[PDB]
């Protein structure tokens, strides 16, 4: 499926990019 | 930043989530430059809705129910993925934290809410209602809110939070008093004065109830009160849900 797997490209792209912002806010 | 178009995240949603990162980080561009199309990124595991042996005591059901809304992990990237719509029929609620288990996207503390009353409709024995909090610090307003529980007479909380102790709270509290007071501690700690406590009514167990959740049934002025009243009107607000 062309959706799911533009659901499973964006998912790992938020979680890399969480990672990153909580690293962030965790140094204010 | 709010997504209002559901998932997957439409592409304006998308963009303007990565352009906020942008402003925010101090490398922003070299973030998206990293991440944005990279072939390399760990694949996340979805996490599992906790399912619970009829022989399971409520407390220990409530820990994997925390650890489950934990393991979603708290929603930094400036943009909630759900839209959540307060005044929605909890039927269309229930439906939000559904997409919410199969999706699996980060969370902050009002989506919490609506899982820890998804998750918690297989538990009569427990009763679950919200409790928001206003609070001040250096010259700025701020809100939160959790899901109050209540198990055999006692008081905790489920929720998602930045810090520890504005989440997750075992049901030991002896008094609705004893939890908030607990909250108001956790603020004073971080140099938060607390402003209001707005306390909601149990929620239905039943996920096609068309009700809405009852987010303001008391709305407590800390200060307006002062120390007894503030504890009066919550053991008021304890009585009026124990008889309802």
């Amino acid at each position: 499926s062309a959706q799911q797997e533009l659901k499973q490209r964006q998912r790992a792209e938020i979680y890399a990019l969480n990672r990153v912002m909580t690293e962030l806010e965790q140094q204010q | 930043f709010v997504n209002r178009g559901g998932l997957p995240v439409d592409e304006a949603t998308w963009e303007r989530m990565w352009k906020h990162v942008a402003k925010i980080h101090p490398d922003g561009e070299k973030v998206a430059q990293r991440i944005r199309g990279a072939t390399d990124l760990p694949k996340i595991p979805i996490p599992s809705v906790p399912t619970f042996q009829p022989s399971t005591p409520v407390p220990e059901r409530l820990e994997a129910v925390q650890r489950y809304i934990r393991e979603l992990q708290y929603n930094h990237t400036g943009t909630q993925f759900f839209e959540i719509k307060k005044s929605r029929p909890l039927t269309g609620l229930m439906d939000l934290a559904k997409e919410m288990t199969k999706e699996a996207l980060p969370i902050k503390a009002l989506e919490a809410v609506i899982l820890g009353i998804y998750l918690t409709n297989s538990m009569p024995t427990l009763e679950r209602f919200p409790i928001s909090f206003k609070t001040y610090f250096s010259g700025n307003y701020f809100r939160h809110i959790v899901l109050g529980v209540n198990f055999a007479g006692r008081y905790g909380a489920l929720g998602m939070s930045r810090r520890e102790d504005l989440m997750y709270k075992p049901p030991a509290f002896r008094t609705l008093s004893e939890l908030v007071l607990d909250f108001e501690a956790a603020y004073g700690r971080c140099w938060h004065v607390l402003k209001k406590v707005k306390l909601g009514q149990s929620v239905s167990h039943d996920p096609h109830s068309v009700e809405q959740i009852e987010w303001k049934h008391s709305v407590l002025d800390v200060e307006r009160l002062g120390r007894d009243d503030f504890r009066k009107e919550l053991e008021r607000h304890a009585r009026d849900m124990r008889l309802k």
